């Protein structure tokens, strides 16, 4: 409900180190491909970071309703970008519960 | 073993088939049938039907 | 044996690290790619090198 937004500008972006930074499976992009990100380039890149439940990862997609997608984080229909999601059971989980 | 799920080892076996241009050396389990002639029948010659 | 981040590189028409310098598949490739996790057999607490 209070997701951060970071502006990335005036720099050179290397997308090969993203795999080394975090242990995720799929670099699921929509308007582009993950293998062609290093050739062409853009104006500005914005990074939005938040934590959800594993049921609601599928709701982070253009043109879809639900609970996160309607009241927490809505993506536009003309979304050009990539969604990167990975499990966080070792850092964001406690035996007494998380609040 | 303490790494994330994206950094785990993965055993990969790639099976690479080539389409039939030579006579077939490997074929799956299918019982053959005696050849007939001069009749409108369904045939199956090395995997292609008709 | 590859890493889990680079299983998707074993596909026709892919680049990266394995697909460019280690193991490249043809564009007209017919066949099957089989991958399974081997954490129990190919990992050590001190590091499998
Ligand atoms: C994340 O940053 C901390 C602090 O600099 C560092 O100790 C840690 O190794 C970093 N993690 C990765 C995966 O580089």
């Amino acid at each position: 409900y209070a997701w951060n937004r970071k502006r990335i500008s005036n720099c050179v972006a290397d997308y090969s180190v993203i795999y080394n930074f975090a242990p995720f499976f799929a670099f699921k992009c929509y308007g582009v491909s993950p293998t062609k990100l290093n050739d062409l380039c853009f104006t500005n890149v914005y990074a939005d970071s938040f934590v959800i439940r594993g049921n609601e990862v599928s709701q982070i997609a253009p043109g879809q309703t639900g609970n996160i997608a309607d009241y927490n984080y809505k993506l536009p229909d003309d979304f050009t970008g990539c969604v990167i999601a990975w499990n966080s059971n070792k850092l964001d989980s406690k035996p007494s519960g998380n609040y | 073993p303490t790494y994330g799920v994206g950094h785990q080892p993965y055993r990969v076996v790639v099976l690479s088939f080539e389409l039939l241009h030579a006579p077939a050396t490997v074929c799956g389990p299918k019982k053959s049938t005696n050849l007939v002639k001069n009749k409108c029948v369904n045939f199956n010659f090395n995997g292609l039907t008709g």
